[PDB]
Protein backbone atom coordinates (compact mmCIF):
# COMPACT_ATOMS: atom_id res chain seq x y z
CA UNK A 1 0.00 0.00 0.00
CA UNK A 2 1.12 3.21 -0.87
CA UNK A 3 -0.43 6.98 0.15
CA UNK A 4 -0.78 9.92 -2.44
CA UNK A 5 -1.85 13.03 -1.09
CA UNK A 6 -4.55 14.86 -2.49
CA UNK A 7 -4.35 18.73 -4.51
CA UNK A 8 -7.62 20.33 -3.71
CA UNK A 9 -10.37 19.76 -0.93
CA UNK A 10 -12.71 17.28 -1.24
CA UNK A 11 -16.12 16.38 0.51
CA UNK A 12 -14.14 16.57 3.91
CA UNK A 13 36.50 -7.64 -12.34
CA UNK A 14 37.31 -3.79 -14.02
CA UNK A 15 34.41 -1.74 -14.33
CA UNK A 16 35.42 1.42 -15.90
CA UNK A 17 33.53 1.34 -19.72
CA UNK A 18 35.72 2.74 -21.99
CA UNK A 19 33.87 5.27 -23.84
CA UNK A 20 31.94 6.60 -20.44
CA UNK A 21 34.45 9.66 -19.98
CA UNK A 22 33.19 13.00 -19.63
CA UNK A 23 34.82 15.59 -22.35
CA UNK A 24 32.22 17.90 -22.92
CA UNK A 25 33.05 20.90 -24.91
CA UNK A 26 29.55 21.44 -26.82
CA UNK A 27 27.44 24.83 -26.19
CA UNK A 28 23.87 24.33 -27.30
CA UNK A 29 22.35 27.09 -29.17
CA UNK A 30 20.17 28.43 -28.64
CA UNK A 31 20.95 27.67 -25.01
CA UNK A 32 18.75 25.22 -23.07
CA UNK A 33 18.14 27.94 -20.81
CA UNK A 34 16.39 30.44 -22.93
CA UNK A 35 14.03 28.12 -24.77
CA UNK A 36 12.84 26.19 -21.76
CA UNK A 37 12.36 29.38 -19.92
CA UNK A 38 9.99 29.85 -22.97
CA UNK A 39 8.67 26.60 -22.76
CA UNK A 40 8.00 26.52 -19.38
CA UNK A 41 5.96 29.55 -19.62
CA UNK A 42 4.26 27.66 -22.78
CA UNK A 43 3.22 24.92 -20.76
CA UNK A 44 0.46 27.33 -18.47
CA UNK A 45 -3.21 26.44 -19.28
CA UNK A 46 -5.24 29.37 -19.83
CA UNK A 47 -7.25 31.32 -17.18
CA UNK A 48 -10.57 29.76 -15.79
CA UNK A 49 -13.63 32.24 -17.09
CA UNK A 50 -15.89 31.48 -13.93
CA UNK A 51 -18.08 34.39 -14.01
CA UNK A 52 -21.57 34.65 -14.98
CA UNK A 53 -22.06 30.36 -14.05
CA UNK A 54 -23.98 29.56 -10.55
CA UNK A 55 -22.67 28.38 -7.64
CA UNK A 56 -23.32 25.55 -5.49
CA UNK A 57 -25.90 27.66 -3.48
CA UNK A 58 -27.88 29.04 -6.98
CA UNK A 59 -26.76 32.31 -6.88
CA UNK A 60 -24.54 33.44 -10.42
CA UNK A 61 -21.19 34.87 -9.34
CA UNK A 62 -19.67 37.51 -10.89
CA UNK A 63 -20.05 41.56 -10.68
CA UNK B 1 48.70 23.96 -35.88
CA UNK B 2 44.85 23.82 -35.38
CA UNK B 3 44.45 27.86 -35.21
CA UNK B 4 45.25 28.40 -38.58
CA UNK B 5 42.34 27.16 -39.52
CA UNK B 6 39.64 28.50 -36.85
CA UNK B 7 40.16 32.58 -37.51
CA UNK B 8 37.31 33.41 -39.93
CA UNK B 9 33.96 31.63 -38.91
CA UNK B 10 34.92 29.58 -35.15
CA UNK B 11 32.92 32.40 -33.46
CA UNK B 12 30.96 29.54 -31.83
CA UNK B 13 33.58 26.95 -30.90
CA UNK B 14 33.74 26.29 -27.63
CA UNK B 15 37.19 24.57 -27.73
CA UNK B 16 40.46 26.03 -28.23
CA UNK B 17 41.86 22.96 -29.53
CA UNK B 18 38.67 22.16 -31.89
CA UNK B 19 37.46 23.72 -34.83
CA UNK B 20 34.71 23.58 -36.96
CA UNK B 21 35.32 21.64 -40.64
CA UNK B 22 32.83 23.08 -42.46
CA UNK B 23 34.74 25.97 -42.94
CA UNK B 24 38.27 24.74 -43.51
CA UNK B 25 37.62 25.97 -47.30
CA UNK B 26 36.89 29.36 -46.23
CA UNK B 27 40.02 29.48 -43.90
CA UNK B 28 42.42 27.71 -46.62
CA UNK B 29 41.12 30.87 -48.91
CA UNK B 30 41.56 33.11 -46.65
CA UNK B 31 44.99 31.76 -45.67
CA UNK B 32 45.76 31.58 -49.55
CA UNK B 33 44.97 35.09 -50.04
CA UNK B 34 47.76 36.18 -47.37
CA UNK B 35 50.11 33.82 -48.26
CA UNK B 36 49.94 35.76 -52.25
CA UNK B 37 49.78 39.02 -50.15
CA UNK B 38 52.44 38.78 -48.42
CA UNK B 39 55.25 38.18 -50.77
CA UNK B 40 54.20 40.82 -52.93
CA UNK B 41 57.85 42.73 -53.26
CA UNK B 42 60.64 43.70 -55.97
CA UNK B 43 63.61 41.23 -55.91
CA UNK B 44 66.44 43.29 -55.11
CA UNK B 45 70.07 43.74 -55.70
CA UNK B 46 72.88 44.39 -53.15
CA UNK B 47 76.62 43.39 -54.05
CA UNK B 48 78.92 40.73 -54.93
CA UNK B 49 82.35 39.05 -53.94
CA UNK B 50 84.94 36.70 -55.60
Amino acid sequence: MKRIPRKTKGKSPATTEPGTSNREQYKARPGIASVQRATESAEMPMKNNDEGTPDKKGNTKGD
Amino acid sequence: NIHLFKQLLNTETLSVRGANPLMFRANVLHMLLEFVLDNLYLNRHTGFSQ
